[PDB]
């Protein structure tokens, strides 16, 4: 058995992609229970990863952070057993804190300020034009702390 | 309160047609009636942690040409930010509490735009963040282009030299580019070549542009002829080998020259400019450099005066 | 209660722990499905955290190398569905590779070789000595890599 | 004739309580009422031979603030003292013949003392003399204090950081000392305490003082909490292992602290104040160093102006 | 083959009682009757990567004394690891197949243990290995003790100075701990120690030791007197509090010592020692230094050949 009494379920996380989620928001850095899947059966999708957390909630723009590394993904409310809510990730206009700007004579890394980056659906992939800056990469390049 | 009242001036991205053509206009007004006593009562800072000639002593004197007063440094180095180990977030954090304006250049990207969030309700000037924006360049550059041309829209640009670290070029690229019918022409090394960000812009409107390896190539059908200098402070020892200036204008070189092509460069040359171009009638970087004035006055008095120039 | 037919299950990590050993052990780089638990209510220990690799099993000094991370952790190496091995993690007599010597002035920073330090229970804590520089420090100085 | 009017201002030893006051008060009504033209006609010399942001900054703002000119240099390597072996007499002897008053910081303790012997009637303001004196900064602190206090005595006050070679805690130690019922705490390192001639001055007026090893230990009882750069400029290398902060308020600390509580600081700060504590409503260090002007510009205005302000 | 033979000599933490007797005895024999042809056709490498004069100096004495060829440097700075950037590793790797044995001297801990790890079939020999190891060192120490006390068992060593750093002390405390009764002296600041490493080491062995402040505190009870150097290259800036002695001893502070007692310093010495102590019966640091010939030629032989009939 499995099933949360409250809390956030992120299901169809793509494979190899949960952990890095796992890493990237630290997700991991709370006193609150979480009970992970990875490389789990689905078809749909063939194989996914699965991170479920407790008490705790995303906002629609904490959901749309994960546009970026889970796109196909479904954010589940969870309250009283019951699944309240069901969102999407959508491409957010910006990513702030997470990513580090790549142009090493970018103000942002020896200021006490955090990273912003405007996000830009180019073509074959996402665009990232640091606040500061003004310089953007492709999301590939852009590397996070 | 006119559109640019206790406005930050930081990206050219930032600003529209129309607040380039309120700061001409306010230039315009200014230099054919000076207003002395407009900014009496204001202190603002001239904050330089780069080397600067023009940029900084123009803005000073525009700055008591207007009736205000100066504080700052030209050099960080006596600063407590450069003895005393201080963030720039917490220099301009006091800074701002005690001027009107700041205008500051720094050798970081994005400096002015960081001074922005720690400088309260005090507009911060971009005078050079890096090699990326240079906005009181561009204002003076499209003075000078239009007191040359008679208009800012339908001209053909050529921009010579290191375009890639060039912040003086990717701020003029984007406010030209706010203008319609303008065709550009870039003659620089692979190595320092117009970054992505700007083509991508320019295909966006549908802007017409194309790489040269020579200015020959285009010095018939050139309106403005813009040539640059190395950056050779913001390279890389890995791009060391276009220290050397590629292109080098000399006056036999303007010939097929059409009768109104000026050529700019917002200065300092090294030797892209041989001096026999000095005393054609197509050199026009020294009254370029003079309309450094008019426009920063025209900025300033945008910036901390509320109504239009009355 | 969860079920994997073949593989290893490592249980009674210390809260926040477990993360850590998903990361600097490479644990998510295969493809097996894997169930971890963080912050899970325990009888005895309070609060804990569980790991489940199907189809994996862990080295007899990898298990120690977890005796300095998780020491009252328990690998129970799992088959047709049971526990045909419950094991215990001892303090080894050394360690390679992992561990970075905290000796700035160390040979062991500066060139190709692997780091290597004998362990030893000390009073209280377990002691680490270094190979080439031969210094001795505690394994709470060591670990902060 | 004001009783500041054409005086030095070296050390807050040889001010009393009441001078202490008249600038304050002075500084409240002109910080009420400016007065553009109080110092018209008046040419001052800024004259920083260490390093500074605010205090020549902010010196130079209330100049102008009050209507009078600045000369000077923020560098003495350009100065004939920096490039001909020049004395600093010879330096003071020449530079009070053409200014109305002389601000100066220096890297050495009592140069400011010294530049009265040859200033004849100009008279000296101590921007700071080495790890001595900072007088300036004392009146911007005490204008802050009572600020957010709304009194100057019966206070109970933290002092963190370097004490020894804090000329700003030397000063401010003796202005508070000059008030009555204030309770002293030092926290800092053995080897950069507080110097002994405050420590005997103190006990001189039966005031109550104490070390103590931690902020934590008395978070509860202190008005204000004084915090301090060391100053590794000034350290001497055998003292190198205490460059490093000892003493680092973080927003967490802040628990236990009275509601009136302010966390003040000279500034520049290294990493002795986290930047979490700026957004808490006890962070005062930029509100304090904007008081630089208030302070700066009465301490002038008393100095160069005969009559109190009306 | 005796137990040296083709020995690496890193750490006196890897040889026994009977190795170091061994390496004494046959100090005594050559001392006494030379073999100017013991090591003759063998070819050594001596390299110094950190300053020396005694070491290098008497370990290439002593290879010539025995008949071999010296091929080296005592700079890194014009090897290909130094101009070109090569490794350590790769350094120890081609030099390994060019010579018979390796003597070498590394400012990082643990470099010769490395070069164990790339020499093949050819015997390191520690020569120092920043504050680590100075296995040739406490050789040549034992063999000054045992002939000047007549013996290395229920000796009363008193060692002074920088024992944190001290490579000398760390080989020459485990060493001598690996004999009965001997009773330790440590003289240091607390910020320069003897490691606790050591310590722990004594304890495990049952062997009594002690701190002390000052030398007077034992001079009178002791047989050895090792006085060491700061050793500044290695110290933290946070311990240049340091850098001076803590402990100088004048021919006055012998007044109550033993008769026999004998002074030793590995040298260089600084000020530690005043030179007033080089005439009287106690200064042995020369006669110490000399004995590092008879030591470093018996363990070059005791390496190098199978076996030795002297
Ligand atoms: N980006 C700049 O500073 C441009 C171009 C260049 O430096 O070559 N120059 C100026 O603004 C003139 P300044 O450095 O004398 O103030
Ligand atoms: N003594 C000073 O100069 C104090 C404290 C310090 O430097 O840490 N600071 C100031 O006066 C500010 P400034 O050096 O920016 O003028
Ligand atoms: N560790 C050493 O090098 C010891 C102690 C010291 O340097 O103070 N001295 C020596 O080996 C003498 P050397 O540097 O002249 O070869
Ligand atoms: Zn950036
Ligand atoms: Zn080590």
């Amino acid at each position: 058995v499995e099933a949360i009494k409250r809390g956030t379920v992120i299901d169809h996380i793509p494979a190899q992609i949960g952990f890095k989620l796992l890493s990237l928001f630290k997700l991991t850095e709370t006193d609150q229970r979480i009970t992970i899947g990875l490389n789990l059966p689905s078809g749909e999708m063939g194989r996914k990863d699965l991170i479920k957390i407790e008490n705790t909630f995303l906002s629609e723009d904490q959901v749309d952070q994960l546009a970026l590394y889970a796109p196909q993904a479904t954010v589940n409310r969870i309250d009283n057993y019951e699944v309240v809510g069901k969102s999407r990730p959508s491409l957010p206009e910006r990513i702030d804190n997470v990513l580090v700007c790549p142009n090493s004579n970018c103000i942002s890394h020896a200021e006490p300020v955090s990273s912003s980056f405007a996000v830009r659906k180019r073509a074959n992939d996402i665009a990232l034009k640091c606040k500061y800056c003004e310089k953007e990469f492709s999301h590939n390049v852009v590397l996070a702390n | 309160a006119n559109p640019l009242y206790q406005k930050h001036i930081i990206s050219i991205n930032d600003l529209s047609r129309d607040d380039l053509n309120l700061v001409l206009a306010t230039a315009a007004k200014l230099k054919a009636n000076p207003q002395p006593e407009l900014l009496k009562h204001k202190v603002i800072a001239s904050c330089f942690f780069e080397a600067s000639t023009r940029t900084r002593l123009s803005f000073e004197t525009s700055m008591h040409r207007l009736g205000a007063s100066v504080v700052g440094f030209s050099d960080s180095a006596n600063t407590s930010l450069g003895k005393k180990g201080e963030t720039l977030a917490d220099t301009i954090s006091v800074i701002s509490t005690y001027v009107d304006a700041i205008v500051m250049r720094h050798p970081q990207e994005g400096a002015a735009r960081l001074a922005t969030e720690f400088s309260g309700n005090v507009p911060v000037l971009n005078a050079g963040d890096g090699s990326n924006q240079h906005p009181t360049q561009t204002l003076l550059d499209l003075f000078t282009i239009q007191e040359t041309q008679g208009r800012l829209d339908n001209l053909h640009v050529a921009m010579v030299g290191d375009l890639k670290y060039g912040r003086t070029v990717h701020s003029l690229t984007q406010a030209l580019a706010k203008f319609d019918g303008n065709r550009f022409y870039f003659i620089a090394p692979d190595a320092l070549a117009m970054p992505q960000y700007i083509l991508d812009m320019l295909d966006e409107k549908g802007i017409a542009w194309s790489l040269h390896s020579s200015i020959e190539e285009v010095m018939a059908e050139v309106d403005i002829l813009y040539m640059t200098r190395v950056q050779k402070e913001r390279l890389d020892p890995s791009e060391y080998a276009n220290v050397k200036a590629q292109f080098v204008l000399r006056a036999s070189d303007l010939h097929n020259a059409k009768a109104n092509m000026k050529v700019l460069h917002p200065l300092p040359r090294v030797d892209e400019i041989a001096t026999d171009v000095d005393k054609t009638p197509h050199a026009w970087y020294f009254q370029q450099a003079g309309n450094g004035i008019f426009a920063r006055q025209a900025l300033l008095a945008l910036v901390l005066n509320r109504d239009l120039v009355l």
